[PDB]
């Protein structure tokens, strides 16, 4: 959460790919202003992700649902 | 240097590697307080502007 | 912008004209009054751009009112300032001069013409001729001519040849060489001559041949004829503030060129003296070498201080050059120093000084004061920053948390030199660190400094968190020993809590819980160590990971049952009922992560560490005169050491004992004496304490604060209090001999004004080689890393065959590293049974954890079959399971890490701390030996007659337990399988007699021996059982040395008698030494004799060195009988007679020992010769995993001899980077014998022996290469050139066109890019994707 | 003669003595050495040593932060710390090390303005040590580019 | 006013300064006297003779 990432691996099962996840997530959460799923309680964004990493809501499959589907309306938007 | 009261024994950790535990009577009496004497120069030279 | 792949080659005249924009021709660079350069000089802002930004010469044109124009008046194009870092100029020659690199390195331009270096030297400075072409045959292309025997050629022939002089005479003969020629020429006639000694001089021009082949590269682009110039902002001349100037030397040097470049010039045209005019373009092929390289070919050219002028190539070159002190070694931003000091702070928390902070994160409070509105714009924000308000710290408190900062301490030896630490602000000025990360950072609180580094972007803010923070790193990379263990006072307080005594306080009652003890103690009612009875409830996890409680009542002391409430509710409550020394300590941490996890193992090390300072406060600890004890039996004892000295002093003056018998007689005396005042001095010191309670008198451990600081292992250890109390032992002179007269008093007594002179050489030279080897230790490291560059982990499983063998080390003394230290983190390679057969744990993979390490070690197996890194058959790298699980980690490693660094900083780390007849059988066990010769003796026992067998000592359970090596030709005293008790002398051999021993049986006369010839007549003074003496070949007379003297065993009727079972003859050859024991006419029985023949840290770098050592071991390359040729000729021969093979002969020397003989047989990699082994035949002859056996058996001897614990996994890795050449025997892809990669050889085996060939391809040859030439033999010119011989790298690398596809780390870490390496990785698996799909 | 000067100095003769805590104000267990010894005070001040840089001077010839404290210079990242960091496997740490630290003109300003606009968004590029490096072995007359794609 | 870590006495092999800090208790001690019978005022001589 906090102090450890120990929980953190065993949802996603490698340690060098909790960055490129939690990471993947807080760039739109910093700077596309997108809502954190998981309460804040007077925490920068780079320990949020891991929080929620710590809970599971988020997984590499299911980060490109999200963003892709905005896209895919925005096609109908468009057009 | 100076000469005072020393003790030998652990102090909650604060002497835990070669730590040295002192006084605030030792900043008080200014026992340790020493004098440093710096210099400054200021170069005026001609510039071709 | 993003590019692929980065090429070296040679610079065509032509594109170097192409990237020069002007022709630099006047040698002056700027004006004096005026300060700006001057036109076509070396600093012509026409060729390299504007001095300043957007702005011409004069002011024709500015203010972007212009964008690009060039100024007519002037001729200055006008941009950027930055555009004079890229442009380049070029100076053109007159004369075309010789490069020096590819002249004076080795050769490259001497190899390339075949023509011997000091003749290109003497062609190069005007004295000797070249025929470039002869239209006659008299002369000869390539032929050296001097100036006299040049005039007749002059007289004879005149224009029918060519033949001029100067370095344009080896361009024009560059020019006329045709090397397509030379490939069907040198290549058709090497076939026919297969001389080795120059076999690879052709292989040579041959690869050298064809590399230009495809190169592209015409080598006549060799000799330089336009040379380009260092852009003017990178050779720098800057006006200093007291109007002075300073420059490059690179400066000088173009400035000396061009000087005797236009004189050159002007020498045309005045037609001058072809003698002056040599002397001129000797004076610029000078000034280009210098300007290449200053002290290489001629004396260095100095400036005007006598210092030699560093040249550009100098720029690049070892430590000095820009790869190791501005590429790999940079400055950072955003950093800090300041020194170090202890903290009550947690494990992840650091203390910083609240003033660094604030300069630290300046930016991070600019950027957060607008977000808060504070300050409209950033002008304000500096401001109310400098004026340092109270809103500062309000913004400063949530900037810094959430926000881990790196900390660092110089030098960096192992991974653990860098952690993360969550910032805690301090008002104060220094740095507050964790006590229990200091020995970590081998830092003490001693003035030692730390370097602090804040990381910037998400990912790294990030990294830090996720992967280096302090709270991850408990276990070391190199064993899975915990890191966070108490040092010194934690584990004081600890031990004083963890003590009994019989009469302190409050001792038998019973306690219903440990708290209410806790109030006792702080009451003052009871004492801290008081054996009482408490009630204590632990816990376990017998279930599926459930915790079950159990209640009881337990007879221990208070300051044990205060510790309970410390526990994390998932121990035995007997872990904390003994003394609990460091150790101790060490186990419990280990334990608390080995069964419950890391965060209750992270909890319970700060609360421990908490409770161990307040305890050891609480308790006071000091260090009293009277607390140093003395023996009172010290006088005694020195009295009655020095008596016997008065007996060795009057026997030596007397004359019947020697100077040798004396030293050994008063150094063993001392040594006597010195056990004996250590013994009587730890008694005092241990069981000191003479307390009664309820009794008479009782005696307990002590109470002395030096016992406990000894005994708890904080600080020093009972060597030491010897010192204190003892006698200081022998102090050695600085030659090596130790002086007999010791230091007998100690330091609570003072010692001797001699006594302290000869002390301070122990003092001196201990001290010496720490600010020496360390270097050594330094350097050893950075060879290691290089090696260990592209060693990361590429699959999960490869999917490889059986790998390597595994066994415990009993060989030579008891066990110390048991197979079940040696195979926890492995892999098996093949099904490992059980000894019930048919019985398997693994499908051929599984990872050793401890579970199946206690189930093997309850079974009696011994032999186990693990995945090694050598063993692998992944390509570019290693996969997961050849490795086995993470040490640090503890699971099994995941794909993207490095551990080819890991390693090497495992082993690199302790470098700098280890600078310096009979046999008898010890415990109940069987008596076995392996590939025994069996043969009895005279007296009906059991004698050996083979080198090649070892004693075995096998228990009930079946695996050897000890084992001895036994010579050749020794005599036993029982038989194999006696399962006999400890206390036996079962092998008896002379030291030095060697004897012959027949193993058949009969009559014994004396044939090929003929008296006057081979043999003397000596018979013996005293006993007259003699017989001929057989003596060497330098003490044998010549005219029967041509036969060896060969003692054959005859019958009654003379017949030779053969081996029972095998019709070979059985004779014996007698070398020299060998003295007949028996007369003639009698015999000799099985088993019995015919002739007597009587008898640091550089230690472990230099293996990676690949050192030969100074008297190696021969051995023998196929089985057969081995024989004898040449004799006495520099060397002698041995003949190898196979039983179908081949006369396989080589230098032997006849002055060493040998094991076979005439008659004997040996088989393939066999020891006939005696001496260390060389690894390279070790390799040569046996398989890799002999070679890579051998070196874990042997770098373990001296980390084993200094206590320091690695994983054997870390020293194969190298030794697989170390296997990574091979040599080719066959031919189908390649050139006959050339040596390549042993990957590129796995991939042309890839094409030609699946389905797209039938059989084309060859088959190679393992070769092992030093540590540092295998860094450079790699399909990286990069990476080597980083390290050492940086212009042999760059000019062998340049000539050969090689191209760097980016894939090891360092070549990432020069260019830039995101490193190859976890992270890195992952972001690399898509760039692989890129070029796959176009 | 220390045990007779302590006689008659009317202090205990074993050289220790029991004393009583700051905090709780109880005896300790054991007797303390406590006496006086000459303490000194070096010339390696903390002052001299605590120095912090976030941006400031930079190096001519090689455009990296320059180094020493009276200089204003950053602390230099060697290669020592360079391969703990590749064991770690941060390699993005790493790699702002090398690039948006040090050696990147048209980076790290691009570094300092985005983190004043509060991203943490990295954008290296080429480090300027590097250009350096291939400029020099060009003027060795010795060819050398980038394989693009 | 000085608190010392005990444990870098025995390790470090520096036990001079343990001799240090008793001699140094023991002058401090004489003063600790002399200051005080110096503040009463017994005699002049009673001092010469101490």
């Amino acid at each position: 959460a906090r102090v450890t990432v120990q929980d953190a691996v065993e949802k996603i099962g490698n340690r060098f790919d909790l960055v490129l996840v939690a990471a993947r997530r807080a760039r739109q959460m910093q700077v596309g202003g997108k809502d954190p799923l998981v309460p804040e309680e007077n925490d920068k964004t780079t320990v949020i992700a891991l929080r929620e990493i710590e809970e599971g809501l988020i997984n590499n499959q299911i980060l490109d649902v999200r963003e892709r589907q905005e896209q895919q309306e925005q096609e109908a938007a468009e057009l | 240097g100076q000469n005072m009261r020393v003790a030998f024994m652990p102090w909650n950790g604060y002497n835990f590697e070669d730590s040295i535990l002192v006084s605030e009577r030792v900043v008080q009496e200014d026992r340790f307080t020493t004098i440093h004497i710096q210099e400054l120069a200021c170069v005026s030279r001609d510039t071709k502007l | 912008e993003e590019f692929d792949a980065i090429k070296i080659a040679l610079a065509s005249p032509d594109m170097i004209r192409s990237w020069s924009f002007g022709e630099v021709k006047k040698p002056e660079t700027i004006n004096y009054r005026t300060f700006k350069p001057e036109r076509d000089g070396l600093f012509c802002a026409r060729i390299f751009g504007p001095v300043k930004d957007y702005e011409c010469l004069c002011g024709k044109y500015k203010r972007l009112k212009h964008r690009g124009v060039i100024c007519e008046k002037c001729g200055v194009e006008v941009t950027q300032t930055k555009v004079r870092r890229e442009r380049m100029g070029h100076i053109e020659l007159a004369s075309p001069t010789a490069h020096i690199w590819f002249l004076k390195s080795l050769s490259r331009i001497g190899l390339l013409l075949d023509m011997p270096l000091r003749d290109i030297e003497r062609v190069l400075y005007f004295e000797s001729y070249v025929v470039i072409e002869g239209g006659m045959t008299n002369l000869e292309r390539q032929q050296i001519l001097t100036e006299e025997q040049y005039l007749d050629a002059l007289e004879e022939f005149g224009d029918e040849f060519d033949a001029k002089m100067g370095a344009e005479a080896i361009q024009a003969l560059l020019k006329s060489m045709d090397l397509e020629q030379e490939c069907e020429q040198l290549r058709e006639e090497l076939n026919e001559t297969n001389s080795e000694t120059k076999r690879k001089k052709l292989t040579k021009r041959i690869k050298l041949l064809e590399a230009f082949v495809q190169s592209g590269n015409k080598p006549e682009w060799m000799i330089l004829t336009v040379l380009p110039v260092l852009p003017p902002d990178l050779r720098p001349l800057v006006p200093l503030d007291g109007g002075r100037f300073a420059t490059s030397d690179l400066n000088d040097l173009y400035r000396r060129v061009i000087n005797r470049n236009n004189r050159l010039k002007r020498l045309l045209d005045l037609a001058a003296p072809d003698i002056i005019v040599r002397n001129e373009k000797r004076m610029l092929q000078e000034a280009v070498d210098a300007l290449l390289d200053n002290g290489r070919r001629g004396r260095a050219i100095t400036g005007s201080n006598k210092r030699p002028l560093k040249s550009l190539a100098d720029m690049i070159k070892g430590k000095q050059g820009r790869f190791r002190q501005n590429l790999l070694g940079k400055r950072v931003d955003y950093s800090g120093r300041s020194v170090i000091t202890v903290g009550y702070l947690r494990l992840h928390q650091c203390g910083l000084p609240k003033k660094m902070a604030l300069e630290l994160f300046k930016p991070f409070i600019y950027g957060k004061l607008e977000l808060r509105g504070l300050a409209t714009t950033i002008k304000a924000a500096k401001k109310m920053v400098e004026r340092e308000e109270a809103v500062v710290w309000d913004i400063l408190d949530e900037v810094i948390r959430e926000h881990p900062v790196l900390l660092n301490r110089a030098p960096t030896l192992h991974r653990l030199g860098i952690q993360a630490f969550e910032p805690v602000l301090i008002e104060g000025k220094a740095i507050q660190l964790h006590p229990l990360v200091c020995a970590a950072y081998n830092a003490d609180f001693d003035g030692d400094q730390m370097a602090v580094h804040v990381p910037l972007t998400l990912e790294a803010q990030l990294e830090a968190r996720a992967l280096m923070m302090s709270t991850n790193n408990i276990l070391s990379p190199a064993n899975g020993e915990p890191i966070i263990v108490p040092s010194q006072d934690v584990v004081l307080g600890l031990y004083y809590m963890t003590r009994d005594c019989v009469n302190a306080k409050g001792e038998g009652m019973v306690l219903t819980g440990p708290k209410e003890a806790e109030r006792l103690y702080r009451s003052g009612l009871a004492s801290l160590h008081a054996r009482v009875k408490v009630r204590i409830t632990e816990y376990e996890k017998d279930a599926n990971g459930e915790l079950v409680a159990k209640t009881s009542l337990k007879d221990t002391t208070v300051g044990r049952a205060i510790l309970w409430m410390i526990v994390p509710k998932g121990l035995p409550y007997s872990i904390v009922n003994q003394a609990l020394g460091k150790k101790a300590i060490s186990k419990m941490l280990n334990t608390c992560y080995r069964i419950l996890g890391l965060k209750p193992t992270v909890i319970f090390a700060d609360q421990i560490m908490y409770t161990g300072f307040a305890y050891a406060a609480r308790s006071g600890a000091s260090v009293g005169i009277d607390d140093m004890v003395i023996p009172e039996k010290k006088h005694e004892i020195i009295s009655e050491a020095e008596a016997e000295v008065a007996e060795i002093q009057e026997q030596f003056q007397s004359g019947l004992v020697t100077a040798g018998e004396r030293y050994n007689k008063v150094i063993d005396i001392w040594a006597a004496a010195n056990d004996r005042v250590s013994k009587a001095m730890m008694d005092n010191l241990q069981t000191e304490t003479v307390i009664n309670r309820d009794g008479q008198e009782e005696k307990q451990v002590s109470f002395n604060s030096i016992y406990m600081m000894a005994d708890s292992g904080a600080r020093g250890s009972a060597a030491q209090i010897r010192q204190l109390a003892g006698m200081r032992g022998l102090m050695a002179k600085p030659d090596g001999s130790i002086i007999e007269t010791p230091i007998t008093a100690n330091f609570r007594e003072g010692l001797n004004v001699l006594q302290y002179f000869i002390s301070t050489h122990g003092a001196r030279k201990g001290l010496a080689d720490t600010a020496l080897k360390t270097a050594n230790s330094g350097y050893l490291t950075r060879r290691l890393v290089d090696v260990a560059q592209d060693l990361v982990v590429t699959e999960d499983d490869c999917g490889t065959h059986e790998g390597i063998m595994m066994t415990p080390v009993i060989e030579g003394g008891d066990v110390k590293e048991p197979l079940r230290d040696r195979v926890l983190g492995r892999v098996t390679a093949e099904d490992v049974l059980k000894p019930g057969t048919a019985d398997i744990l693994v499908p051929r993979n599984t990872l050793l954890h401890e579970q199946w390490c206690d189930l093997l070690e309850e079974n009696s197996v011994d032999a186990v079959k693990v995945r090694s890194v050598v063993s692998c058959d992944t390509d570019f790298g290693v996969c997961a399971h050849c490795y086995g699980r993470d040490l640090a980690r503890g699971h099994i490693i995941n794909k993207g890490e490095a551990i080819g660094v890991i390693a090497a900083q495992s082993i690199g780390e302790p470098g700098t701390q280890l600078t310096m007849s009979s046999i008898q059988v010890k415990n109940k066990g069987s008596i076995k030996l392996s590939n025994v010769k069996s043969v009895v003796n005279s007296s009906g026992k059991l004698v050996i007659t083979s080198r090649n067998t070892e004693l075995k000592l096998i228990d009930e359970f079946g695996r050897t337990k000890e084992s001895y090596k036994v010579p050749y030709g020794a005599v036993l005293a029982k038989g194999d399988g006696e399962q006999v008790a400890g206390g036996e002398t079962v092998a008896n051999w002379d030291p030095h007699t060697m004897p012959v021993i027949t193993e058949v049986s009969g009559f014994v006369r004396f044939t090929d021996m003929i008296d006057g010839q081979t043999i003397t007549r000596q018979t013996d003074e005293l006993t007259g059982l003699s017989s001929l003496v057989v003596l060497d070949s330098a003490e044998r007379t010549a005219g029967g040395k041509d036969l060896r003297p060969a003692l054959k065993i005859v019958d009654a009727q003379g017949n030779d008698v053969l081996i029972p079972g095998t019709d070979m003859p059985a004779q014996y050859f007698l070398p020299g030494k060998a003295i007949v024991q028996l007369e003639d006419g009698v015999q000799i029985s099985s088993g019995d004799t015919l002739a007597r023949i009587p008898q640091g840290l550089p230690r472990v770098a230099d293996l990676f060195e690949a050192r030969r050592p100074k008297e190696p071991a021969i051995l023998a390359e196929i089985s057969g009988i081995v024989s004898f040729g040449k004799e006495t000729k520099g060397k002698r021969r041995l003949v190898i007679t196979p039983v179908d093979g081949s006369p396989y002969e080589e230098m032997i020397p006849k002055w060493r020992q040998l094991n076979v003989f005439e008659g004997e047989r040996v088989e393939r990699g066999d020891v006939i010769s005696d001496g260390p082994e060389a690894p390279h035949d070790i390799l040569r002859l046996r398989g890799v995993h002999a070679v890579t056996r051998y070196i874990v058996n042997e770098v373990q001897d001296v980390y084993r001899l200094q206590g320091v614990k690695i994983n054997d996994k870390h020293i194969e890795v190298i030794v697989r980077q170390m296997l990574r050449k091979a040599t080719i025997v066959n031919a189908g892809s390649s050139d006959f014998l050339e040596g390549e990669q042993v990957e590129y050889s796995r991939v042309k085996i890839a094409n030609r022996e699946l389905e797209a060939n039938g059989k084309v391809g060859a088959t190679y040859s393992r070769d092992l290469l030093g540590i540092t030439k295998a860094s450079l033999a790699t399909e990286s010119f990069i990476s080597a050139a980083s390290f050492q011989e940086t212009t042999r790298v760059l000019t062998e690398a340049a000539v050969a066109g090689k191209r760097d596809e980016l894939r090891g780390l360092k070549e990432n870490v020069i260019v830039g890019r995101l490193i190859p390496a976890g992270t890195g990785y992952a972001y690399h698996q898509d760039r692989m994707r890129r070029r796959a799909a176009g | 003669e220390i045990k007779e000067l302590l006689k008659l100095g009317d202090l205990p003769t074993s050289g220790q003595i029991r004393l009583y805590d700051g905090r709780t104000g109880e005896q300790f267990e054991r007797p303390v050495t406590v006496g006086y010894m000459y303490m000194l005070k070096l010339n390696h001040l903390v002052d001299d040593k605590m120095h912090a840089r976030s941006t400031g001077s930079y190096s001519l010839v090689t455009q990296q932060p320059l180094g020493g404290k009276a200089q204003f210079g950053g602390q230099r990242f060697g290669e020592m710390e360079v391969w703990a960091l590749e064991a770690y496997g941060a390699a993005y740490t790493l790699q702002e090390m090398l690039t948006v630290k040090s050696d990147d003109v048209n980076g790290r300003t691009k570094m300092y303005k985005n983190i004043v606009d509060g991203n943490h968004q990295m954008e290296p590029g080429m480090p300027e040590s590097f250009n350096v490096l291939l400029k020099e072995i060009r003027s060795l007359g010795i060819n050398i580019e980038l394989e693009d794609e | 006013d000085i608190v010392l870590n005990p444990l870098g006495v025995p390790s470090r092999m520096n036990i001079g300064q343990i001799l240090e800090t008793h001699l140094g208790m023991a002058a401090k001690g004489i003063g600790d006297k002399i200051n005080a019978m110096l503040k009463q005022q017994q005699e002049v001589a009673k001092l010469r003779e101490f």
